């Protein structure tokens, strides 16, 4: 099997952090991360080694920043490369509330901050819209959900407050019932749903009112391949699914996903029972995770000191990722 | 004037309020004074003004009281030796009571647990230094197991010069709950780490032991345990505070039991056990009271102090014996017990002795102590721990509540090295 | 004060009440037992002012209360000839939507329809008093009311009250039963449950009742009107007790999590280890903390739930009158100085134990003793594991593999419901199994 590959990225201080004179407590060499314990300062430093390890905690200016692009050019290029080769792929950012997880998948849209999401699907409409063998043909469908306290809501479709219903097809696998697909034929038609969708996610008063911190968001591609030839008249058809994942923090009930998700790890990096029905996102993921499936984690850390435990859980967790490897 | 705070929470501190404070109309209640000196009265008050300040002398019961699930309410408050008092009583208007430590503790009590604070805050008013911050609790309570620590928390954090006194309740080998391995491990944590000064243990399977050896009961009760507990807390609340020659204020039990910072924990013991027709035996004796005061067989708590060596131990005789007699007596017990005394340590046992021998007993003699054997009340909860709630995990339950990785895991390592740490005396 | 809700579901439940509500018949209620002193009908307690469902009155006076008949049947009972009881006009539903026997009909179809003046009901009732802390379901394993009906009624509970963890119950198939559609079709009903909602739920195992009146009490005759009481009683144990005053109290909430091990709704077990004859002579009293072990006893099982397999899990009992501590403590011990009981390999001195007051209810003949102790053994086991197997035989052959879903598809959806049900509720086996066969 193919391992899950995994990086780590620490951003700059925030807000709080700066707030409450943070020291920085995450130092990165090589694909190492070594975090240190501002309690007990008197132990040795732990620390992990990764796919990578990004550095983001200055900024462009410095020669060692790891920029969005960075980050897109060798996770997000390696998995749009294996969807093109018929594999299906997946990529979830995972970490602490504020770590960095929405600004890794998504960005911001300026200044070259688009994050894994917005640069993958432009780079995949330019390589489509690349092709002169005229035998090749595509298709790419969108479909973008959000998962809070178990319930999922259609993201392309605000419009319709059923929660939708995760079930299991008797022969094919996990899948939202009802939850719409739609076909789209340019980046900026993909862009202008993502968009609205990011416009339709829950938000929380004890977030300020921001994006809650609770919900999960599931950006799904399905990517069709057909290739004739003149010949006996048969086109074949390649489908990949690219599912580009943003979850809630990680520090019918709130935070039921994240627990089982993290036992789901635990279990196959331990393996290698499985939890997957525990809850809705461990369910619909369960091909991302040992699964037929090529997949990579994006661990987001917060530098500062005062999130030390977190940090550690954070790195922990995703140490144990690196040791899953799904069967393609 | 070392006046008093009462705090009794859960089911096991209510109720555990139940038979600690009856035993005091016994008058002497944590710290009027007089009263008591020529009989008279009796219940849930006298003849004043009330509150609180009657606390737990004339004409009054102070107290502090904490339920979270409307039990303590109706199982003392009627009928029952109170009134308790009114204004003095909390009940958590069905929050429906919580097994976890995260919930009424992160909880229904946070909610709560700040009204415990208008509580804390009265009763600390009152007119007197206190110094005694009284609380029962249970371990596996959560209620309590995590309630407590809450109102331990913010009562260290308000009140850091006040060591706090906490009444505990464990876990021995029978059970309650079975989140009561972690449950009471968070409550642990807490309970080091969280001002709490001195920790009194009560483990109700090592209860037993007493109210049926030493005792005979023919079928004890929970409500007789709560005779047991009463002797453990006169000992250190009204002995020392009534009367006496050489007399140990609650704080010479904050340093002479703990040798160090974390939080030392202690075993506490009352001779007198007696059995009531084997009423005969040996006239409220000293050697009697040293005797019993050390066997492994009549400690009211969960270790079984003879593996290991204690760290501290604090003795207390209010008999009216000898100053000469207890003292003389105490020693006995240092030289065969070697191995029992922590080399480092001289004086390795103290004693104190108050003047007024329990209200019908005679003699009394009350026991304080920590030695290296409670590695063992932990290495046994850790074990549990490490195998149960962290383990394969189960804390969906608590995992609403508000606790996620955390509280668990810290409380594992904290709560761990607690038995590295602690082992590391006398290893 | 920390009430319950009381909700029947179908012709097994509206019944299953009249064994609930004359348990009751002792002035508790449903949780405010806060007193009464009205007795028999409760006709004789007064009448204060009032009209139908009583303002004079608290739940005490009169019931916690919801039954829901989709058929006059069983509720033209409990309606019927004010059966002797009348235990409030108004808290009971009674829907001539002519029944439906289907997991799909009264649950997708005419249930769908009526499902909501319950919820109405429900919510009003949810709300005179203070403090709900539960939610009690009487349900089976094949009355469309009871399938569909509850997956729509726990559903909608679960949803619109995720805080208050849902009791139910069941009466679920075993090797003999009625109808073919439950092998499945109660699939459907576990399907639902489940990630709906749900709490802990119990079950009286029909061909378990009947077995145990034929290993430990007297009467092979019998007729279902007294497999209730054995059933009923069980509840007696859960609600009257934990709701009533006493030493170590375990209220709804205590259940949720003694019982709960993991989150794929789980399921229980009902012992009722006081059982004794009308001809029995239980030696002089039958010993207190022997019955604790009746509780093990294969024998008391109200399911045929083999617990030969595997081990056990979740261990709640319940003991009321006159138990002692040390009987407990002590005879509790003992289960788990036998081999067998097998506890788990995270089970942390699996055993919760309460204590209530007063003693053994009882009433009549068909009531067996006046024991003076009891065991209520509330579990999780493995077992449970083979009996939804047992269902997943019938199913993957009786509905699926060569369908007898016409009828059903009739009342609503195909290919899930059915499909989604099987997957669903069997890596419930699969997973099941995976919480109890090895170290890790
Ligand atoms: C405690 C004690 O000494 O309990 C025992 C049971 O095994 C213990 C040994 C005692 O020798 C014994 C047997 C007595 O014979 C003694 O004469 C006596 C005393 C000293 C009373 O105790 C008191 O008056 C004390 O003042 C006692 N008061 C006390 O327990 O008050 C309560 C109100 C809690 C009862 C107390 C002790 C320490 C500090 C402060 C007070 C309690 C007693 O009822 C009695 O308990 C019992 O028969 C008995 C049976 C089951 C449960 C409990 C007690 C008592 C009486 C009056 C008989
Ligand atoms: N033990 C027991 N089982 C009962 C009782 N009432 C019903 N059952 C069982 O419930 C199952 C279904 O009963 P039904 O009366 O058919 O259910 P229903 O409510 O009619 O079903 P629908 O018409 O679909 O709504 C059968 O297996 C019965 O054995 C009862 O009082 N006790
Ligand atoms: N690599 C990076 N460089 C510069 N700024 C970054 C950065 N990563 C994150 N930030 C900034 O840090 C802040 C918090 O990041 P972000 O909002 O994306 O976190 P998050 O998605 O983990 C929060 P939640 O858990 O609530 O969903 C934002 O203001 C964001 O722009
Ligand atoms: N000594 C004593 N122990 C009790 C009493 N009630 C309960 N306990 C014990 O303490 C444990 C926790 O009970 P309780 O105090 O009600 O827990 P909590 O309130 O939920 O934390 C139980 O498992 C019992 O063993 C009591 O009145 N006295
Ligand atoms: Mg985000």
């Amino acid at each position: 099997g193919a391992s899950v590959k995994v990086a780590v990225r620490v951003r700059p201080f925030n807000s709080r952090e700066m707030s409450r004179d943070s020291k920085c407590i995450i130092q990165m060499s090589g694909s190492t991360t070594t975090i240190v314990n501002p309690k007990q300062p008197k132990e040795t430093p732990k620390s992990f080694s990764f796919d990578y390890s990004y550095w983001s905690h200055t900024s462009p200016e410095d020669i060692n920043y790891a920029s969005q692009k960075q980050v897109y050019r060798d996770i997000g290029e390696e998995m749009l490369q294996h969807a093109f080769e018929g594999y299906n792929v997946c990529i979830f950012a995972y970490g602490q509330t504020g770590a960095g997880k929405s600004y890794t998948m998504m960005g911001k849209q300026e200044k070259d901050q688009q994050g894994i999401i917005p640069q993958l699907c432009e780079d995949l409409f330019s390589r489509i819209n690349d092709t002169t063998n005229d035998n090749m043909s595509y298709s790419v469908e969108v479909s973008y959900m959000e998962i809070y306290c178990e319930r999922v809501r259609d993201l392309l479709n605000p419009k319709n407050k059923g929660n939708l219903r995760v079930r299991e097809h008797p022969l094919l696998g996990p899948y939202v019932e009802d939850l719409s697909k739609l076909a789209v034929t340019s980046y900026n038609d993909i862009q202008d749903l993502m968009d609205s969708g990011n416009k339709a996610r829950t938000v929380a008063a004890t977030n300020m009112n921001e994006t809650s911190s609770r919900s999960h968001a599931v950006f799904n591609i399905i990517f069709t391949q057909k290739r004739h030839d003149a010949e006996t008249n048969i086109t074949t058809e390649k489908v990949s699914k690219i599912s580009l994942v943003d979850l809630a923090g990680s520090e019918a009930n709130i935070n039921k996903s994240l627990t089982t998700l993290g036992k789901v790890i635990s279990a196959l990096a331990e393996m290698d029972f499985i939890p997957y029905r525990d809850s809705v996102l461990t369910w619909l993921l369960r091909e991302n995770l040992g699964g037929n499936s090529r997949t990579a984690m994006v661990a987001a850390l917060s530098p500062a000191d005062i999130n030390y435990d977190e940090t550690l859980s954070t790195l922990r967790y995703a140490d144990r990722a690196k040791q899953i490897r799904n069967t393609v | 004037m070392r006046e008093i705070v009462h705090i009794q929470a859960g089911q096991c501190g209510n109720q555990i309020g139940a038979k600690f404070w009856e035993v005091i109309s016994d008058e002497h209640g944590i710290d009027p004074t007089g009263s008591y000196h020529g009989d008279s009265d009796l219940q849930l008050e006298r003849i004043n003004v009330y509150y609180n300040e009657a606390a737990g002398n004339k004409y009054v019961p102070r107290a502090i009281l904490v339920d979270l699930e409307p039990g303590t309410m109706d199982s003392v408050r009627s009928g029952p030796f109170g009134q308790i008092f009114r204004p003095d009583n909390f009940v958590f208007g069905q929050s429906g009571a919580g097994n976890n430590w995260a919930k009424g503790h992160y909880t229904e009590g946070a909610e709560l647990v700040d009204s415990v604070l208008d509580v804390v805050r009265k009763e600390s008013e009152s007119c007197d230094c206190l110094q005694g911050f009284q609380l029962t609790h249970s371990l596996g309570g959560g209620t309590g197991s995590g309630m407590g620590t809450l109102l331990i928390s913010k009562i260290r954090e308000e009140y850091p010069d006040r060591i706090m006194n906490t009444f505990s309740v464990v876990p021995s080998p029978k059970v309650s709950d079975t989140v009561v391995e972690p449950y009471n491990a968070t409550l642990s944590v807490h309970q080091l780490v969280e001002n709490t000064d001195e920790t009194y243990c009560i483990d109700n399977e090592a209860l037993y032991d007493i109210c049926f050896r030493t005792l005979k009961l023919t079928t004890p009760t929970y409500g007789d345990l709560n005779h047991l507990v009463s002797a453990t807390m006169s000992g250190v609340t009204t002995c020392l505070r009534f009367p006496g020659q050489l007399n140990a204020d609650l704080r010479k039990l904050a340093v002479n039991m703990v040798p160090f910072p974390r939080l030392h924990f202690f075993m506490p013991g009352f001779a007198p056990l007696t059995s009531r027709g084997s009423q005969q035996y040996r006239a409220l004796t000293v050697p009697e009271l040293t005797q019993q005061m050390f066997d492994a067989k009549n400690m009211m708590a969960a270790c079984d102090p003879r593996h290991g060596r204690y760290l501290t131990v604090a003795a207390v005789f209010r008999g009216r014996m000898s100053m000469k007699e207890v003292d003389e007596q105490m020693l006995n017990v240092q030289n065969k017990n070697s191995s029992y005394f922590v080399e480092w340590i001289p004086n390795n046992v103290k004693t104190a002795v108050c003047d007024i021998p329990p209200r019908g007993l005679k003699m009394s003699a009350t026991f304080i102590g920590n030695s290296t054997a409670i590695q063992e009340l932990f290495k046994r909860i850790s074990e549990q721990f490490t195998a149960m709630f962290r383990r394969k995990a189960f804390l969906h339950w608590y995992t609403g509540e508000g606790m996620d990785e955390m509280e668990f895991t810290e409380a594992e390592s904290n709560m761990n090295d607690l038995v590295s740490e602690y082992q590391q005396y006398q290893d | 004060m920390r009430e319950c809700i009381s909700i029947h579901v179908g012709q097994a439940g509206v019944q299953i009440g009249n064994a609930c509500w004359e348990l009751y018949c002792l002035e508790h209620g449903i949780q405010p037992d806060g007193q009464m002193p009205s007795d028999k009908t409760i006709g004789g307690g007064d009448d204060s002012f009032n009209t139908f469902f009583s303002e004079t009155g608290a739940g005490k006076h009169v019931p916690r209360a919801v039954f829901v008949d989709l058929e006059p049947t069983v509720i033209d009972e409990v309606r019927t000839g004010t059966y002797r009881q009348l235990f409030h006009p108004e808290q009971l539903i009674t829907g001539k939507e002519d029944a439906a026997n289907n997991y799909a009909r009264g649950h997708y179809t005419i249930g769908k329809e009526i499902i909501d003046l319950v919820l109405d009901r429900i919510r009003k009732l949810a709300d005179q008093c203070t403090g709900l802390q539960g939610f009690s379901v009487f349900h089976s394993f094949g009355g469309g009311t009871g399938s569909g009906f509850t997956s729509l009624l726990m559903e909608r509970l679960s949803v619109d009250y995720g805080k208050k963890s849902k009791l139910e119950f069941s009466i679920y198939p075993a090797p003999q039963v009625s109808t073919a559609v439950v092998e499945p079709y109660n699939s459907i009903l576990t399907t639902h449950t489940t990630l709906e909602h749900s709490d802990c739920a119990f079950m009286v195992d029909n061909e378990a009742i009947y077995d145990i009146c034929r290993r430990n009490l007297d009467i092979e005759r019998p007729t279902y009107t007294n497999l209730n009481r054995l059933i009923g009683q069980i509840v007696s144990s859960i609600t009257a007790s934990l709701r009533f005053d006493g030493a170590l109290n375990v209220d709804l909430t205590e259940f949720q999590t003694n019982l709960v091990p993991y989150p794929r709704a789980h399921f229980p077990l009902a012992t009722y280890a006081p059982v004794i004859s009308a001809e029995k002579a239980y030696h002089e009293q039958l010993s207190v903390a022997e019955i604790t072990n009746a509780c093990f006893e294969p024998a008391n099982q109200m399911v045929k739930c083999d617990p030969r397999h595997g081990k056990y899990m979740a261990c709640c009992l319940l003991y009321r009158g006159d138990v002692v501590p040390k009987d407990v403590n002590a005879a509790i011990a003992t289960i788990k100085t036998k081999r067998t009981i097998q506890f788990v390999d995270w089970c942390p001195t699996g055993f919760k134990v309460g204590i209530n007051y007063e003693p053994p209810t009882v009433v009549p003949g068909g009531d067996l003793a006046k024991v003076q102790r009891a065991v209520c053994m509330l579990s999780n086991t493995t077992a449970i594991a083979e009996a939804w197997a047992r269902l997943d035989h019938k199913f993957d052959l009786m509905y699926a593999k060569r369908a007898f879903v016409h009828w059903y598809v009739g009342e609503g959806m195909e290919e899930g419901e059915f499909s989604e049900a099987r997957e669903d509720m069997a890596a419930l086996e699969k997973d099941y199994e995976e919480v109890g066969v090895d170290s890790v």
